[PDB]
């Protein structure tokens, strides 16, 4: 079983992420808090694949107790809100020198979440209240090449748009 | 009206909240028990053959921590959550206080998480063991699980995860408790103390991790002389490069300040041993810019002060480059004192 590991700052949505691909149906109403340690049936390629993934909502703010999920991962999502440049900016602060301390090897890829609110004009409007504008493809291009990603993806746990592609990534980012 | 449909959609909301927390708090103490049934159940019924496949009990001790405690606890905490929910969960309902209750019932996470690390690296070695990795196999599949499901090692992670989740489970309760509501500064103050309590088990897990680093650091000494630094001090507080100026030879010696002790080595096993003095048998003198004295060699002395040996009657002179160094020296040694003296 391939063990992918969801790492990012909190209210980027990964726990909606891996609920909404998991699933094959956006969750709703009611977003769940809660994601167990999954283990689904992928096809990628033509050829069938074990998918393990592991959610660390939570653990955000516990410096001591994230690198426990770290052993033996096979692929790491970092996870940055398209509409949040300050978790955008934590993937150089924060995230991926800690997943490279404990991972020199791991691979790991740059994922861009809440796509389908980068152009939510309500969403842009409050924004730019605060002197602040969305991450655009670009930006999210440049950080992933600066951290030494292998591959930069962009998706919507709401509208599901890209959301397959991130995780067949990551399964073609393990196999080979 | 249309205020109607809100509120009433804030509390369809928080009956979602209080659904999750109890069915999840269902899921944890089931994968709790499975835990206990697969395993240890297991080999306690027959230990004979849990030892002559490889697994001591040591081994099971490091593996398995304290998860039985975990679950007792849950088994209460559990039990609270389905009576504070009769006959099920509803809107009205309360659950703030329930969290307050158990806020001192979940330190047994410290030792736990605190041990999480050792069992997983053991369980790395366990695996390359092909008897034991049978055993362990044969655990999973006679617990109703299966190979290719999450192997053992993410049951193991599960209460870090879990303990964790619940200051999530509160915020989001919170942000459907409305101001009026009862429950609400209760739950408020059940949030402040879950996240205490995850912070507690994080701090525990550091705290502990100095130790290691002492020992680490021991091993990177070559000829230590005297007790252990694991069996006598919890971390180091500051190290650097200092001037030595003993009676009759002057070199510069890297320093190490312990709790209980300060350590001094000649640079080169990054170091070699070359003195230990018991703080509380430590006494230390100011020297004044520009001072020339017998123990100095008669060398000008800036930023400098004396350490007192005084259970070996030597003196001898440390000095720092910059002005600043020299303070941070200091009050790094007047903390240790204040705080062993405070200590008793």
């Amino acid at each position: 079983a391939i063990k992918c590991v969801v790492v990012g700052d909190g209210a980027v949505g990964k726990t909606c992420l891996l609920i909404s691909y998991t699933t094959n149906a956006f969750p709703g109403e009611y977003i769940p808090t809660v994601f167990d340690n999954y283990s689904a049936n992928v096809m990628v390629d033509g050829k069938p694949v074990n998918l393990g993934l592991w959610d660390t909502a939570g653990q955000e703010d516990y410096d001591r107790l994230r690198p426990l999920s770290y052993p033996q991962t096979d692929v790491f999502l970092i996870c940055f809100s398209l509409v949040s440049p300050a978790s955008f900016e934590n993937v150089r602060a924060k995230w991926y020198p800690e997943v490279r301390h404990h991972c020199p090897n791991t691979p790991i890829i740059l994922v861009g979440t809440k796509l389908d609110l980068r152009d939510d004009k309500d969403t842009i409007e409050k924004l730019k209240e605060k002197k602040l504008t969305p991450i655009t493809y670009p930006q999210g291009l440049a950080m992933a090449k600066e951290i030494g990603a292998v591959k930069y993806l962009e998706c919507s746990a709401l509208t599901q748009r890209g959301l397959k592609t991130v995780f067949d990534e990551a399964i073609r980012a393990v196999l080979c | 009206f249309a205020a109607a449909r809100e509120s009433e959609r804030q509390l369809r909301l928080r009956l979602c909240v209080l659904n999750e927390i109890l069915g999840t708090e269902r899921d944890y103490v089931g994968t709790l028990r499975f835990l206990q049934s697969a395993f240890l159940h297991r080999i306690r019924q027959n230990v004979a053959d849990s030892v002559e496949k490889g697994l001591t009990e040591e081994n099971v001790k490091v593996l398995f921590s304290n998860i039985e405690d975990i679950l007792e606890v849950h088994k209460d905490f559990l039990a609270a959550l389905e009576y504070c929910l009769h006959p099920e969960p509803q809107s009205q309902h309360e659950l703030g206080n329930v969290f307050l209750k158990f806020k001192d019932k979940f330190c047994v996470y410290e030792e736990y998480c605190s041990n999480h690390e050792k069992a997983l690296r053991l369980l790395v070695e366990l695996n390359k063991i092909p008897t034991v990795r049978a055993f362990l196999l044969s655990c999973m599949l006679l617990g109703g699980r299966k190979t290719t499901d999450i192997p053992l090692e993410g049951y193991l992670l599960s209460p870090i995860q879990r303990i964790c989740k619940y200051p999530l489970l509160l915020k989001e309760l919170a942000k459907r408790t409305p101001g009026k509501h009862p429950d609400h500064p209760a739950v408020q103050s059940a949030l402040q103390a879950m996240k205490t309590v995850c912070s507690n088990i994080n701090e525990t897990k550091r705290q502990m991790e100095k130790l290691e680093a002492l020992e680490q650091l021991q091993s990177h000494i070559e000829g230590w002389e005297g007790s252990n630094l694991t069996d006598i001090c919890t971390q180091l507080l500051l190290q650097g490069t200092l001037l030595k100026i003993s009676a009759g030879n002057i070199q510069e010696r890297a320093f190490f300040l312990f709790d209980n002790l300060l350590v001094y080595c000649k640079r080169k096993s990054l170091y070699i041993f070359r003195g230990r003095i018991n703080t509380e048998v430590m006494e230390v003198e100011n020297v004044e810019d520009g001072t020339a004295d017998y123990h100095s060699n008669g060398y000008t002395v800036t930023n400098g002060w004396k350490i007192h040996n005084t259970a070996k009657n030597k003196w001898f002179v440390c000095m720092a480059k910059t002005a600043e160094e020299k303070q941070k020296w200091l009050d790094a040694i007047i903390r240790e004192r204040e705080q062993r003296e405070s200590l008793k």
